[PDB]
């Protein structure tokens, strides 16, 4: 499963879009097999409003978007089951 | 006759029909494959808004979420 | 104020009164010595963690007098105020009056009938129907309350006249053929027919905390296997229905010449095989019979004698008492809406008049009417406490109240005081 | 209340009985249909039915559940064999009758 | 079974309050609820998103369109919360 | 009683008008006559026709397989 | 699911689909996110505060969550 | 589901001769996708893998949507990305331009 | 695991449904399947623009369900 | 040291089976009616005496 795959990706500094164009740049500490990501040290632009700073955040899984991890993963050695 | 739409849709397939999103939006092209689930796998279609060509874009994987209906010709 | 330890939180029960809907007014009895007090204990040990039965004695919780203790028997009627949850996890309030069940005490039944609205019958499944439950049934239709009975003392049937399972069944049977006999010979209403599939009679043994209807044992199926509807499955556990083990299925006719009923096959044999596993086979296989079940007991539990380690075996398999509050929840109304014929029956001057009209709603503010029906002493015995039930508003600590007797009338105004 | 404990003479008899002492109980409720058919998943199973109803020693194990003390335990401790009287149930019963005056006092 | 399906459980018979996806807010005594959002519910006052306010006698609501719930405030001294 | 799978199967013994609504659509409806279903209730059309509620053309469609995720009302005529 | 073990009895923010704002203390949750908190204030936006009470949040409505302050005594 | 066993490999003949096929293709050929998702966005770029949820990990894509002003197409490029398989309109092998 | 909805309560009552955009219709309950598809005998469309039409013996998935309203008292 | 004993069941019905002859057959309290010791504390304290009971 690939969202086992996303569990095995921790303390990343990865950005995150969900359904409401919100964008948020933080690092990864959790992820359910529901895909509920519990993130910290947090930038949250939220669509047509100002950014803010959140230590801890809690996105359910069904309403991302898309995530956008950084240059320097080697994803060849992580998805292996 | 019972016709129900799983054989419909694994007894039809490779005849070009066109299937009809949730958007609006019609694919013109002959089914390639479908499974149980319904979700389909069509073949060199083409894409028409509301009826009017737009462009070429090639063979369309459709999922179950963005169907609205599938009919034929 | 100090208090002791309970599962509940207090305040809980502070804000429970305030619905009316949620309260149950229920009066236990029957005849002499068929286990009202040691069901009151198990429901207190229900409540209670630090409250539990000694090891050789019977506690008798709601026993408090010296004589009570003495002679052994019960002599003044007590109340008691819990908090109980049902099958479905809702948690209720039971005002429970223990009556005594001797027939010179009938007097002390008769008091506390007056303030409440259901009754729970215990009826010994060993000796049957006796003297006070006869006369009782009569002074509960002929006051106008509903009627639940529990069987009590099954056990008996197990460790004392070692019965044959449908043999007990049949007893069983005999037992609620004669309350619908003895139902149906003074009460006028038809409806009024008492069976275990409408969920109105529950089984029980007090000695070592059995406490089932149909409902709670399938909804234990349910809790076991899964997937079972456990509210359609308890609607054919009695009567004579048998289980096809070809089709699965429910059948009035024979499948076997020795096809046992239902009640026999699923509830009643395995009941007996418990009881034989922890009484005649402790020794040898009684580690298989609880490994199957799916209960872990320490090495200190297992060293115990045969009688606790029963009551714990059967505590630990049925768990809490829901099947009771299922019943007294189902067919005993609430004070809010069995208050019409309270007053229609109790309140002088007719329901049609405007202090019935305000009464028979149960309004928790407006005129307070309130009647107290027993007078309890104190240790020292100098001053009386009275016990009633609040009829209508909200009784308040420090309030001017006007206490009104039995000979006072409108025209009089003689046997009042403020 | 009058224990009706009944004892058992024959070994070779089950251990749950209907012994003819007791009384011969005289034989003679909304049923549902058999149409709205009510079916069990295959897993499920009345419990313990592969445990026997009665053994060997389920007989031996209710009988010492009414004997005197120290007969109903299982365990205890010692006493010492001067503190157990022998004869304090046969004078704290009765007098059996026939017996002589002597005796009664 | 979770813990918040205990919760509505425990508020059934009382006065709750609750908003579904048409903006639509349903005040009055909580009947009926189940594993899932299904409540029924009586004597509701009905707020529209406008603002009228109705009377409707019996409401019977899909669990699937509901926002939220809004329950009595002395649910904090119940078992399963504690 | 009557459950509606049942009368979705009387539905197709008695191959009536059968117009459908649809989920978020309060203007497309589509008649038709119903052949089939299935466990997740999608239907097949044997001839059906597409109507709007401000427009009103009517279009021609043949027999369709619109989805269950889609259907809100199963009225006939 | 410890993650949400730790956040009990947090007084956190909660962002709905419709852009609303919940901030209740944490007092339950379950596997469908469906949310039980008491004393809840909602904030709209102009801003202002609403009282509610005790909240019952269905998962499906309910976005992301976040901290704001700590447990009161 | 009739097929309750433990060795569950129907879904990688999902992979082999149902629609997500299409997909490995881009696997094994290594192609360029389009994606057409809910927001109106178009999304170009190479698939790593996937999931019968259609859970996608994709690598060196450039993506596209409008704005209004009158709608006129802006463009950014993203090295990778995780994409959710509920959030899209339809996947789209490019043809064959030669 | 799906268990079906309590509607005994509502059996052979007349009861209006809101559905999805705005719609409204009215009718008689006849029954029900664990998933809330609901069946309505009597059914009369009664939609935004105020005019009624009756139809007859319908189906409404339960997917679009939002309310059910008693007319007849329960 | 010899202070604390446990036994198994068989055991047990062995031993209550060869000691029948010291044992009574009595298996209930409604036996020693008005003859036990609070009985005879009220005959003590009312100076009266029990038909087979002490003077
Ligand atoms: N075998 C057996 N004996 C029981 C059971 N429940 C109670 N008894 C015993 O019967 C005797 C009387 O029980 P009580 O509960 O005191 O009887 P009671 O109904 O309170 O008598 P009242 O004072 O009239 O209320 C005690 O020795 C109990 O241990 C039971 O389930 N099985
Ligand atoms: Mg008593």
């Amino acid at each position: 499963k690939l969202v086992r795959f996303l569990m095995k990706l921790s303390h990343e500094t990865v950005t995150i879009e969900l359904k409401n164009g919100t964008q948020v740049h933080g690092t990864i500490t959790g992820v359910d097999v529901s895909m509920n990501t519990h993130l910290k040290a947090v930038k949250m632009t939220l669509k047509n409003r100002e950014p803010v700073q959140l230590e801890t955040l809690s996105i359910r899984g069904n309403n991302i978007r898309y995530f956008i991890l950084p240059d320097s993963l080697p994803l060849d050695t992580l998805l292996v089951d | 006759l019972p016709l129900n739409p799983k054989p419909f849709l694994n007894g039809l397939t490779g005849k070009p029909v066109m299937v009809k999103l949730k958007w609006g939006m019609e694919y013109k092209g002959y089914l390639v494959s479908v499974d149980g689930y319904m979700n389909m796998q069509l073949a060199n279609t083409e894409e028409y808004i509301d009826g009017a060509l737009s462009g070429h874009l090639g063979e369309v994987l459709i999922r179950c979420n963005n169907v609205l209906y599938i009919r034929g010709v | 104020q100090t208090l002791p330890v309970t599962v509940y939180e207090m305040d809980f029960l502070a804000d429970l009164m305030d619905n009316s809907e949620l309260i149950r007014n229920v009066t236990l009895c029957g005849h002499l010595h068929h286990g009202k007090t040691c069901f009151v204990d198990c429901l207190i040990e229900q409540t209670h963690p630090e409250i539990r039965k000694r090891y050789d004695q019977d506690l008798c919780y709601t026993d408090i007098l010296f004589t009570e203790q003495e002679r052994g028997v019960g002599i003044k009627s007590t109340p008691v105020t819990v908090v109980l949850p049902d099958t479905k996890g809702k948690s209720y309030l039971f005002n429970i009056m223990d009556t005594p069940g001797h027939v010179n005490f009938s007097d002390e039944v008769t008091a506390g009938l007056r303030i409440s609205d259901g009754v729970v019958l215990f009826i010994d499944a060993a000796e049957g129907v006796m003297l006070n439950t006869e006369r009782l049934i009569k002074h509960a239709v002929q006051e106008r309350l509903a009627v639940t009975v529990c069987i009590n003392k099954i056990d008996r049937l197990i460790l004392e006249l070692k019965l044959p399972p449908t043999d007990a069944y049949y007893k069983l049977r005999h037992i609620v053929d004669e309350v619908n006999g003895l139902i149906s010979m003074y009460s006028t209403d038809e409806n009024l027919i008492l069976s275990p599939l409408l969920g109105n009679v529950c089984f029980s043994s007090s000695q070592y905390s059995i406490c089932f209807t149909l409902g709670s044992f399938a909804k234990i199926y349910a809790d076991t296997f899964g997937d079972i509807n456990y509210q359609e499955f308890a609607k054919r556990l009695w009567g004579d229905i048998y289980f096809n083990p070809k089709t699965r299925k429910f059948t009035k006719k024979a499948p076997t010449s020795s096809s046992q009923r239902s009640f026999v096959e699923f509830i009643l044999e395995p009941l007996y095989k418990i009881l034989a596993q922890v009484v005649g086979d402790v020794d040898t296989s009684l580690p298989r019979t609880l490994d199957e079940l799916g209960i872990h007991l320490t090495k200190e539990e297992l060293k115990l004698n045969i009688r606790p380690l029963l009551r714990l075996v059967c505590k630990k398999f049925f768990g809490e008492f829901t099947g009771f509050v299922d019943m007294c929840v189902q067919h005993i109304p609430s004070p809010k809406v069995g208050a019409k014929p309270k007053i229609e029956h109790t309140y002088t001057g007719g329901v049609d008049s405007d202090l019935g009209e305000a009464m028979s709603d149960c309004d928790p503010d407006g005129p307070l009417m309130c009647h107290t029906t027993k007078m309890y002493s104190t240790d020292d015995g100098v001053q009386f406490h009275a016990f009633g039930r609040v009829l209508s508003g909200t009784i308040h600590a420090g309030q001017p109240v006007k206490v009104l007797g039995e000979n006072y009338t409108l025209e009089d105004e003689e046997d009042s005081q403020i | 209340p009058n224990v009706v404990f009944i004892k058992t003479e024959d070994p070779d008899l089950p251990a749950f009985y209907f012994d003819p002492l007791i009384n011969p109980i005289s034989h003679r409720e909304p049923l549902p249909d058999d149409d709205e058919e009510f079916e069990l998943p295959e897993f499920v199973e009345p419990f313990l039915k592969d445990t026997p109803l009665y053994t060997d020693n389920t007989a031996n194990g209710i009988a010492l559940l009414w004997a005197p003390r120290p007969f109903n335990l299982r365990s205890g401790r010692t006493r010492r064999a001067l503190d157990i009287p022998l004869v304090k149930n046969w004078y704290r019963e009765h007098c059996p009758a026939g017996q002589p005056v002597k005796v009664r006092v | 079974i979770g813990v918040p399906i205990k919760v509505l459980h425990e508020a059934e018979g009382h006065i709750v309050t609750c908003e579904t996806n048409t903006g639509e807010v349903y005040r009055g005594k909580l009947i009926e609820a189940e594993d899932n959002m299904n409540c029924q519910m009586s004597n509701i006052t009905v707020t529209y998103r406008d603002g009228r306010v109705a009377q409707l006698e019996q409401v019977y609501i899909r669990g699937s369109k509901i926002r939220f719930l809004i329950l009595p405030d002395m649910l904090k001294n119940a078992p399963m919360l504690k | 009683m009557v459950q509606p799978i049942n009368l979705i199967f009387r539905y197709l013994q008695n191959r009536s008008r059968i117009q459908v609504w649809l989920y978020e659509q309060v203007n497309m409806r589509i008649e038709g006559c119903i052949i089939g279903f299935d466990e997740y209730m999608n239907l097949v059309l044997d001839d059906a026709e597409e109507i709007h509620s401000k427009t009103k053309s009517r279009k021609q469609l043949g027999r369709i397989m619109l989805k269950g995720d889609n259907i809100t009302l199963l009225q006939s005529v | 699911s410890s993650k949400m073990l730790q956040h009990i009895d947090y007084r956190m923010r909660c962002i709905l689909q419709d852009g609303r704002i919940f901030i209740g203390t944490f007092k339950a949750f379950d596997k469908h996110m469906n949310l039980i908190l008491c004393d809840c204030d909602e904030f709209r936006k102009r801003e202002e505060k609403r009282v509610l009470g005790l909240v019952l949040l269905r998962g499906e409505n309910l976005v992301s969550m976040t901290v704001e302050g700590p447990p009161p005594k | 589901e009739m097929t309750p066993e433990e060795l569950q490999k129907r879904e990688e003949e999902e992979f082999n001769t149902g629609p997500l096929s299409v997909l490995t293709q881009s696997v094994k050929n290594n192609t360029q996708v389009l994606i057409n998702c809910r927001n109106n966005k178009k999304l170009l770029g190479r698939v790593k893998a996937f999931d019968r949820h259609c859970n996608m990990v994709l690598e060196n894509v450039k993506e596209m949507w409008t704005e209004v002003s009158k709608p006129v197409n802006k463009d950014r490029y993203i090295s990778k990305m995780f994409l959710r398989g509920d959030s899209v309109i339809v996947v789209l092998r490019n043809p064959l331009i030669a | 695991k799906a268990h079906p909805p309590e509607l005994k309560k509502f059996m052979d009552k007349k009861l209006s449904l809101k559905l999805n955009g705005g719609r409204h219709v009215q009718g008689i309950l006849r029954g029900f399947d664990p998933f809330m598809n609901l069946v309505i005998d009597e059914c009369v469309e009664m939609a935004t623009s105020g005019q009624q039409n009756n139809i007859g013996m319908v189906v409404i998935r339960g997917n679009s369900i939002i309310m059910l309203e008693a007319l007849e008292r329960v | 040291t010899y202070q604390r004993w446990q036994f198994t069941l068989p055991m047990m019905s062995t031993l209550y089976r060869l000691a029948n002859q010291l044992l009574t057959d009595l298996v209930d309290d409604n036996y020693f009616y008005l003859f036990d010791l609070k009985a005879f504390f009220t005959s003590k304290a009312l100076n009266m005496a029990i038909p087979g009971g002490p003077k």
